[PDB]
């Protein structure tokens, strides 16, 4: 479950496959999915407080000591210093939302965190994650069609 | 999330790790199986050297860290304790069973089904062995015991020496035979004192028609040969009498000190006079003997041996008819010694064996006892000879107690594999694969035997399986069940007429123990290793 | 013959059963083994095949020379006998052409 | 430390490498002492880690001082020790033979022959070797002193003592003959306990002799005692002649005035009573393994008795054997037959700057002391080793009256017999049989090599000679390097020594051939 | 062993030989296969690998995963090499080759342990592989009609099958159609450099578009660029390799004058050289100017004053694609800017795509190139989309070369296993065991599919074996229906050369691994 | 120590490098049951095996005071099931 796998062969001879395999960790399957969901949930729960007119600002400090008081989700996540790859994926998602639209960079992270949180308890009941992704795609198509249905045009 | 101070392995990782450990243990001793097997030379990192072929000794000496490897080592130790032979075979069979079971598990077969199939296969294999593959030794005679001893001593340092060592083992075992209540002939092995001494060759090792002591007379004064011995066994030291803790000597009249001091040794003098007045010739005691008592024995023209081992003294007393006497106290509160407690022997001699001396109690009356003096080239060779001799003695005891033997050379394994792979289709839907894998794993013994001789294992095992299939299919070809492996020529051979036999208990116990060990290891799919 | 995997000092992997290639990638240190390796490489350069033949023949010759030295023969006697036998073999070889 | 089925310090190697390493280690052990065989052998200087120097050419002495790491070398050293302890001679021969057989076995192991076939061939060859050695042996007449001396001379001619060969042979023969004992129908020699060798540096080796009695490095306890008694009556004791405490706690309680002096007077009276009990037998010399009190010395001198104290138990037993006495622990139980009569002279004389006690005129003594006087301590140690070899050979030939030709004759004869026996085997195991048969030629080859003659020509001539009918006694003259019949040269060996050497070498080869795997590094696990 | 005061090989040399060495090699190959095992099939799962510098790569392609692993085992490197070879020759099946080779080795491991000679195993592998390749070529279904609609449908189905295992499998029809169109627009060589792939952050996967022309990112405009019109309705494109700015005439050029009149003349001469180049470009009739070399601010303002578009420092590959689309020629000199060396496109436009400006050349009727614009929420998302589209493009190119298809989902390998077992039943028996082992190893792919999908592999394999025994060549694993079905009727199609190369490479790797008996490792030099 | 180890089988004579364990190095440890008994450092200030034995015995640390067997007799220790003659 960690530090890869070591066997040293059944005849006692040295058994080396990957360079520096004694200093490389590895997570597999459900445990990795749970860790990723935990990281994404943490990021989304941090972001969700800054959502809406009553949302509060995050006061970011960089590595040079400069302070940036802000409410934009994309800026907050870009100035954050993270190592988890799922947190980096959240940051990239906020950046992509900012690039394409420029608004709603906080809603995307909260929605993704909620989706992964629900997928966690779906996995706990024995559903293949690909099946969950397919169901999410179907529901997203339905939601997009509904959004097109109830939209209004302005001059 | 767990926050457990340790490492955790789960799923295929831990199962593969356990199979790895079992396979490594099996491969350690796989090269010491069968007559074409070869010994191993272990060094105890302080210069001590051990040369052996016994699986139990090798596994005990090695340092083992993995729990599954420890399980296999303890399995070998248990097999040695309960049977005495087939210590390598049980380990190899258990490891092969675990490997095949894990191969099945990796195919999404649930371990419970594999365990049920293994249990059913083991029960059916035992039943089939008992029903078909056993041979009654009543109509064979001493030749069966000789052949069993020779087969046991194959692959050992006394292999070619078997023609003589088998006779020696059979004679030694038959000498110690006794019948207890219920009229059951019991053979108390480990009552045969095995003495080692380098020097002369293997061919001229001595089998004693009596008992052999690794002790000498306490002083040069006494004679070293008594013809009509009267052995007196004692369990107390013959020394100057000293009062216990609760008794303390306080002197007020000085005239009595000399009397006290004189009595202090006159007590022991009187005890020795009482012992020797009845005609005792040889006196053996577990405790020490000081100089004055030795002088008494020297003047009496008797023998005195001190620091005799308790088990040796008990065996000598039982063989010679003597009774151990922890004290000379009778039921009248007096201090007497009677001739009825004296054991007799036809001769007691202090023989010289390679610049050292030992006491031989030859031809004890009222009971026959045996001892073996092994002569070799050095200490390591003598130790390996002793281990092989113990294995042969255990095999002969098993054959004499249970009068059923089975052909060796992997014939039983091949017959079991064929029968089990045929029977697996009779019942079950998913444990059928488990029974088939049990049958396949039972073939690891003839495979290893063929490999050790640098013979084509595939062709030999295929021919053996064809012979056993013909035996199990054609009713009139049932005589082919004894077709084993002839490793000298690398051809199948009828081992029943060739004289290759093993006790049925060896195979049955090996199968049961290996199946239980494989089941025990197979139940683990998660390991937590807390940091020390 | 069986192929051999050789990892030289640069972690370059060679999988071959060519004697000259195997010896080239090996880090031979003993001067006598070095001389035999030079002989094998010279055979490779001159002809292109027979390096393994050269190596095994040299090894067998040296073992039999060691046996001869042990039984009592001098180095000079062994050397002159080997030279005479080599000349005899070179004389014989043309007659073996098929 | 992930997984690690076995311990991290457990190293395992197996295959052809193990067999080659074992055989090479055995060959190296043989090569260490190869040059120390034969009458023209050269001595070696071994440096004791404790600071001493061992200068010898005995195989066992050389090998015992060598510390090795390869367990095959340990097995070879144990083989040397076993050969030394069993027969006491042929220690270099067994090592050389084992090395040669292991080499010729490596020859077949390089091919596709399983070691079990080689082992079976070796065992058959060993049986035939024993049979041939028994066949080509000759009896000896133990009553013939000259031929016994000749046998001892042939045994010791390869050692440094060979210069004084006649003196050494006479000393060894006399010691072995007089230490020989017979009691209760049991025959024994027991050179280990009796026939003590006492070496005193200085003087000349021509003055060495074996005494008709025992000599110890002891002096009289009091000067007034006689240092020269003509026909002493010796009494031996174990218990001390002094007032000792009892085993039990024996606290006293003195209240009256005169009890202290009374206790001291009773101590003196007890000493006097013990001395009177000793004197009652009217002895002349009293020997005790423990201390003797000064008051006891006075009471003994009052009866004109010489007393010696603090004598080792082995020395006391040797004196008892020599003078026909019995050691007595309780003086009150001393009886007449325990008094040692039979010693013909006792003399305390000064050698160098020390006092030595001589009991050297016993009639029919069963123990003796060999007084070695030489140049230095190391030379005397080597002389003692050579004389020990001589005594062992004498004991072996006394127990076994069989005799075998030496100088390489026996090895070549046995090799030829085994060759014509293997000529009609028609099997696959005939090759190892013939190889181990011809491996016996390493002994004549080593003799020729040490002599300096031409090895190949001499061995070819010897092999051609042994093909004739009555040529089993033809060997090599180790001093001139020429073929010579050993019924003229006179070199002979006891059959027991040859049998033990052959058996030990063959079994060493078998034991080392049986092994193909080595594991090491594990703790003792006591 | 013995100390040997003078050693043969230097210290640190490691040698392993015999059966244990080959068993260890097989175990290492098994580990390598397990490292990428769960990435096979529509239910496969991506792997994330972090390098030394902290960059994370997320991929489902087996070859990429194997390359990212720092494999140092000499025997294990063979699997990575054969995966790379399969990727190079075919482009798909990089996960299948490693699984097949490791399954071969695992199946023959018990025979190795019992002392069977490796050459027998090698011969059996060669014979079985030859028979399997012949059978694949025999039973592969081909259409000998050259119908445009049927060929397009076959290409689309092959692209969908090659794409229905990645993160873009939800939109596999859309991507497959665009991939087929892009491949069909290639002229005769199907050069991969003629299909540009542009990744722009932001936007849904359905926002990705295929440009029937060429599109590239805006390249460092100068002052006055914002005054140039950004849309043309029939522009003539001038493809140039010219530096249009004031600079020294030559690196070694030197001007020596001794009069201020000559000084002014030299300055005016430099300006006139630049203006002559610009005037020639303008009089060529072109409206859009693209150059690989930089275009200065003076040239930018000059072109702006003429209502003309300029873009300097355009990458060379983008200029090649523009030439192949519009149909001009790259000119190093503007001396002869004739009408035949000027590209033409129907519409040129600069538009914003997710915070970036892209130039578009659409409406080209004779274009022999394309440009994929991929949208995604992360750079690794777009990288994996590009990898998947590359796999699909390679498959479509191979199908264009030859339309020989076999049903996927393990049906082809089940048929091959049945055929090989039937063949092995009719031979002496020493080779029969090894050929049966080969046939059993051929069953790994359907078993792996069932394991990844969460099925019970044993029941599905038994049903597939029973179906193939009683007839039916194209019955594989139905992932959605938890059962088996005729994969040919389900349009799960693969090019035959995919499986042919997979079998060939796996057999070669297994034979090479088995043939090795000893491995030697010399100490690494310059330890410092 | 090597000479003394022969006469003292109950002792565990051993040596260890000083580096693995320079104020004590620029210019004999006794344990018993885990606790220190003798701590003689730089014994050269205060040799032969007899001298070392006497020095250790004068402090009452060396145990106070053996026939030689053939090679060995013991094999194991368990329920040997010794012979029990019956009827
Ligand atoms: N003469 C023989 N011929 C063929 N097979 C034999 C012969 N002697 C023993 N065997 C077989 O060799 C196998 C290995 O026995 P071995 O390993 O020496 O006993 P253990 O397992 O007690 O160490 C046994 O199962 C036996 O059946
Ligand atoms: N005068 C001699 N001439 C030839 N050979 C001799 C002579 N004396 C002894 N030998 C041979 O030398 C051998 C004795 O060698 P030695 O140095 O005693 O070895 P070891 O001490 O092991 O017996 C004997 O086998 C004997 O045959
Ligand atoms: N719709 C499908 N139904 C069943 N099997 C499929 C389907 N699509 C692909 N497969 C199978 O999945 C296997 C793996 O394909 P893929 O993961 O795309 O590339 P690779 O062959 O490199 O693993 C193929 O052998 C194919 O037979
Ligand atoms: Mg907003
Ligand atoms: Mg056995
Ligand atoms: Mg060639
Ligand atoms: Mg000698
Ligand atoms: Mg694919």
């Amino acid at each position: 479950a960690s530090m890869g796998t070591l066997a040293f062969d059944e005849y006692g001879r040295p058994f080396l496959i990957i360079k520096d395999q004694d200093r490389k960790s590895r997570l597999m399957g459900l445990e990795a999915l749970k860790s990723h969901i935990m990281a994404a949930k943490a990021v989304a729960n941090t972001m969700r407080t800054s959502l809406g007119p009553n949302g509060l600002d995050k006061m970011m400090v960089d590595k040079d000591g400069d302070v940036t008081v802000t409410n934009d989700g994309a800026t907050i996540l870009s100035m954050m210093d993270v190592d988890h790859q799922i947190a980096k994926l959240m940051v990239e998602l906020s950046k992509s939302q900012d690039d394409e639209i420029g608004d709603g960079t906080t809603g995307v992270v909260v929605l993704a965190g909620a989706l992964l949180e629900e997928a966690e308890q779906l996995l706990d009941r024995g559903i293949h994650p690909i099946r969950i992704a397919d169901g999410y795609e179907q529901a997203a198509r339905v939601a997009i069609e509904h959004l097109d249905k109830i939209s209004d045009s302005v001059l | 999330p767990l926050s457990v101070f340790g490492d955790r392995s789960t799923g295929e990782t831990i199962r593969s790790q356990n199979v790895m450990a079992a396979a490594s243990i099996a491969n350690i001793v796989k090269s010491s199986l069968g007559p074409v097997g070869l010994d191993k030379m272990l060094v105890d990192d302080i210069g001590d050297v051990t040369i052996t072929n016994d699986g139990a000794t090798i596994l005990k000496l090695l340092e083992v860290e993995h729990p599954a490897a420890k399980v296999l080592c303890e399995l070998a130790d248990l097999q040695d304790k309960e049977v005495g032979d087939g210590t390598t075979s049980v380990v190899i069979i258990a490891a092969e069973l675990l490997k095949n079971a894990d191969e099945l598990v990796k195919q999404k077969i649930h371990p419970t089904s594999v365990i049920s199939g293994y249990r059913l296969a083991c029960k059916e294999a035992v039943r089939y062995i008992n029903e078909n593959l056993i041979v009654n030794t009543d109509e064979l005679g001493r030749d069966c015991l000789i052949n069993a001893a020779k087969t046991s001593m194959s692959s050992k340092i006394i292999g070619i020496n078997g023609d003589f060592f088998a006779n020696m083992v059979v004679d030694a075992v038959l000498a110690i035979k006794y019948t207890d209540i219920r009229g059951q002939p019991r053979y108390p092995v480990n009552s045969v004192n095995i003495l080692k001494a380098h020097g002369r060759s293997q061919m001229e090792s001595m089998l004693i028609s009596g008992y052999a002591l690794n002790c000498v007379v306490g002083s040069q004064g006494m004679p070293k040969r008594i013809v009509n011995a009267k052995i007196a066994c004692l369990d107390f030291s013959l020394q100057k009498t000293k009062m216990k803790l609760g008794v303390q000597v306080v002197i007020t009249d000085p005239e009595k000190l000399d009397q006290i001091r004189q009595r202090e040794s006159d007590i022991t003098k009187e005890r020795i006079q009482k012992i020797l007045a009845t005609g005792a010739n040889v006196i053996l005691t577990t405790g020490g003997i000081d100089d004055m008592c030795l002088k008494y024995f020297v003047e009496a023209g008797a023998m005195a041996v001190r620091r005799v081992l308790k088990r040796d003294l008990k065996r000598i007393a039982k063989a010679s008819g003597a009774t151990i006497l922890s004290t000379l106290a009778n039921l009248e509160g007096e201090e007497t010694f009677e001739a009825a407690m004296l054991g007799q022997a036809e001769e007691v001699v202090q023989e010289r064996i390679c610049d050292d001396e030992l006491i031989l109690i030859k031809n004890t009356k009222a009971r026959t006892s045996a001892s073996i003096i092994l002569r070799g080239a050095n200490d390591f060779m003598c130790d390996e000879m002793e281990r092989s001799l113990h294995d042969a003695l255990c095999v002969v005891k098993r054959v004499l107690e249970s009068k059923s033997v089975v052909p060796g050379g992997g014939a039983v394994e091949a017959a079991l594999s064929i029968y089990l792979e045929n029977y697996a289709t009779s019942m079950g839907s998913r444990e059928q694969l488990a029974i088939a894998e049990f049958a396949r794993s039972l073939l690891v013994i003839p495979n290893t035997l063929a490999v050790n001789a640098a013979q084509d294992s595939t062709d030999l095992v295929a021919k053996l399986r064809a012979f056993h299939n013909e035996a199990q299919v054609n009713p009139e070809r049932k005589n082919l069940k004894w077709i084993g492996l002839d490793l000298s020529n690398g051809k199948p051979r009828d081992n029943k007429q060739a004289g290759v036999f093993e006790p049925t208990i060896v195979k049955v116990k090996s199968l049961k123990f290996a199946t239980e060990a494989a089941i025990t290891i197979l139940r683990i799919d998660d390991l937590i290793k807390l940091h020390p | 013959g069986m192929n051999k995997m050789v990892i030289n000092h640069l972690e370059k992997l060679f999988v071959t059963n060519d004697a000259a290639t195997i010896l080239r990638e090996l880090e031979v240190q003993h001067p006598a083994a070095k001389m035999i390796v030079m002989a094998s490489h010279m055979q490779e350069q001159e002809v292109g095949d027979g390096t393994n033949f050269v190596l095994v023949f040299a090894g067998a010759l040296l073992e039999l020379a060691e046996e001869l030295l042990r039984i009592g023969l001098s180095v000079s006697e062994v050397i002159e006998g080997y030279e005479i036998a080599c000349r005899k073999a070179h004389e014989i070889l043309p007659n073996l052409v098929c | 430390r992930p997984v690690l089925v076995l311990s991290q310090n457990t190293k395992r190697e197996s295959g052809r490498k193990v067999q080659s390493g074992n055989i090479n280690a055995a060959k190296t052990i043989a090569d260490i002492i190869r040059t120390c065989l034969g009458p023209k052998s050269m001595m070696k200087m071994l440096l004791d880690p404790m600071g001493g120097i061992v200068m010898t050419n005995d195989g066992n002495a050389i090998l015992r001082e060598i510390q090795v790491q390869h367990p095959a070398a340990k097995s070879m050293i144990e083989i040397s020790r076993t050969q030394d302890e069993e027969v006491g001679d042929g220690t270099t021969s067994v090592i050389i033979l084992a090395g040669e057989m292991l080499s010729v076995a490596e020859h077949f192991l390089e091919q596709q022959m399983h070691p079990t076939v080689v082992i079976s061939a070796y065992r058959k060859a060993l049986d035939d070797m024993i049979s041939t050695l028994k066949k080509i042996s000759i009896p000896v007449d133990i009553s013939d002193s000259d031929m016994m001396l000749n046998i001892i001379n042939s045994s010791i001619t390869t050692k440094a003592i060979s210069r004084w060969s006649s003196l050494a042979c006479n000393i060894a023969l006399d010691a072995v003959k007089m230490v020989q004992f017979e009691e209760n129908g049991r025959k024994e020699i027991d050179i280990k306990k009796y026939a003590r060798v006492e070496k005193i540096p200085g003087g000349i080796i021509e003055d060495s002799c074996v005494l008709r009695g025992v000599m110890i490095n002891k002096d009289v306890t009091h000067p007034r005692m006689r240092r020269y008694i003509k026909n002493p009556r010796i009494v031996l004791l174990d218990s001390s002649l002094e007032y000792k405490k009892g085993e039990s706690q024996t606290d006293i309680e003195i209240t009256r005035e005169e009890d202290f002096t009374r206790i001291l007077q009773m101590e003196e009276e007890y000493i006097q009573q013990l001395c009177e009990d000793i004197i009652q037998l009217k002895p002349d010399v009293v020997i005790t393994e423990k201390g003797i009190s000064d008051l006891a010395q006075h009471y003994l001198m009052r009866a004109n008795i010489t007393a010696i104290r603090r004598v080792r138990k082995t020395d006391n037993n040797r004196i008892a054997r020599a003078c026909g006495a019995r050691i007595v622990s309780r003086p009150e139980e001393l009886r007449e037959d325990d008094v040692g009569t039979g010693a013909g002279l006792l003399e305390i004389k000064k050698i160098g700057d020390e006092y030595f006690t001589f009991i050297t005129d016993c009639k029919d003594p069963k123990a003796c002391t060999i007084l070695l006087r030489g140049a230095s301590k190391e030379i005397l140690s080597e002389v003692e080793r050579n004389l020990q070899d001589a005594m062992q050979v004498c004991r072996n030939v006394l127990l076994d009256p069989q005799l075998v030709p030496g100088g390489g004759a026996s090895e070549m004869a046995v090799a030829h017999a085994l060759t014509e026996k293997s000529k009609a085997m028609t099997g696959v195991e005939q090759w190892p049989y013939r190889a181990v048969a011809q491996a016996l030629e390493v002994i004549p080859r080593t003799l020729i090599q040490n002599c300096g003659a031409s090895t190949i020509r001499l061995l070819t001539s010897l092999r051609a000679k042994h093909t004739q009918e009555n040529c089993e006694t033809w060997g090599v003259n180790g001093e001139t390097g020429t073929l010579v019949d050993m019924k003229e040269l006179g070199i002979w060996e006891p059959l027991a020594v040859k049998l033990q050497t052959y058996k030990t070498a063959v079994e060493t080869a078998v034991l080392l051939l049986r092994i193909d795997d080595i594991v090491s590094g594990h703790k003792k696990k006591g | 062993m013995m100390p040997t005061p003078v050693i043969l090989l230097k210290e640190g040399t490691d040698s392993s030989q015999g059966i244990p060495q080959l068993v260890s090699n097989i175990s290492a190959c098994q580990v390598i296969a397990e490292a990428v095992r769960t990435t096979l099939g529509p239910r496969g799962m991506d792997k994330l690998i972090v390098d030394g510098r902290g960059k994370a790569t997320i991929s489902n392609d087996g070859a990429t995963i194997l390359k990212l692993l720092d494999v140092v085992h000499p025997a294990a490197k063979t699997l990575v090499d054969i995966a790379k070879s399969q990727d190079a020759e075919v482009g798909d099946g990089t996960t299948s080759v490693t699984l097949l080779a490791a399954e071969f080795l695992k199946q023959v491991k018990p025979y190795v342990e019992e002392g069977l000679h490796p050459q027998i195993i090698i011969r059996a592998f060669r014979t079985a592989t030859q028979l399997a390749v012949n059978k694949i070529k025999e039973i592969a279904v081909t259409v000998k009609k050259a119908d445009k609609v049927e060929q397009r449908k076959l290409l689309e189905k092959c692209a969908m099958t090659a794409l229905s295992s990645k993160l873009i499998s939800q939109q596999k029809a859309f991507f497959a159609k665009m991939v087929v169109d892009a491949v069909m627009m290639l002229d005769d060589l199907l050069q991969l450099k003629m299909i540009g792939i542009k990744k722009v952050q932001g936007g849904a996967l359905e926002d990705s578009q295929l440009v029937a022309g060429v599109a590239f990112k805006k390249t460092f405009s100068y002052a006055g660029f914002e005054m140039q019109p950004k849309k043309y309705h029939n522009p003539k494109i001038a493809l140039l390799n010219v530096e249009l700015e004031l600079k020294a005439e030559k690196d070694n050029a030197e001007i020596r004058v001794h009069t201020v009149e000559d000084y002014q003349a030299i300055v005016d001469a430099e300006w006139n050289i630049l203006y002559d180049k610009l005037e020639k470009i303008h009089h060529s009739g072109a409206k859009v100017v693209l150059s690989k070399l930089p275009i200065g601010d003076v040239a930018t303002q000059y072109f702006a004053d003429r209502d003309m578009f300029c873009a300097g420092r355009v990458p060379e590959e983008d200029l090649k694609r523009t030439m192949m689309a519009c149909g001009g020629s790259i000119q190093t000199s503007v001396n002869a800017l004739s009408a035949d060396v000027l590209g033409r496109c129907q519409v040129f436009e600069e538009t914003q795509i997710g915070g970036e400006r892209y130039n578009f050349f659409t409406g080209c009727p004779k274009a022999k190139t394309c440009t994929f614009i991929l949208r995604g929420g992360a750079e690794q998302f777009m990288e994996e989309t590009e990898r998947s589209l590359h796999d699909a493009i390679m498959i479509v190119r191979r199908a264009i070369k030859n339309d020989s298809v076999v049903a996927g989902g393990g049906a082809i390998e089940m048929e091959l296993s049945k055929y090989l077992r039937d063949y092995s039943r009719t031979i002496p028996g020493k080779q029969q065991l090894l050929i049966g082992a080969y046939a059993k190893a051929l069953e790994i792919i359907p078993r792996q599919l069932c394991d990844n999908a969460g099925f019970d592999a044993t029941n599905i394999l038994n049903k597939l074996r029973a179906r193939h025994a009683q007839g039916g060549t194209w019955y594989g694993v139905d992932i959605n229906n938890e059962d088996i079905a005729d994969n040919f009727e389900a349009f799960v199609w693969e090019p035959a050369m995919v499986r042919i190369n997979a079998l060939t490479a796996a057999s070669e790797a297994a034979c090479l691994i088995v043939s090795v008996d000893e491995t030697i490792k010399n100490p690494r030099s310059t330890v410092d | 120590m090597i000479c003394l180890a022969a006469e003292y089988p109950a002792v565990k004579f051993c040596k260890v490098k000083s580096s693995v364990i320079s104020q004590f190095t620029r210019n004999l440890l006794i344990y018993k049951g885990g606790e220190l008994i003798g701590n003689f450092v730089r014994v050269t200030d205060q040799f032969f095996a007899v001298d070392l034995e006497a020095f250790l015995q004068e402090f009452g640390l060396l145990p106070e005071k053996l026939v030689l067997t053939s090679v060995r007799n013991s094999a194991t220790c368990h329920s040997e099931d010794s012979d029990l003659e019956i009827d």
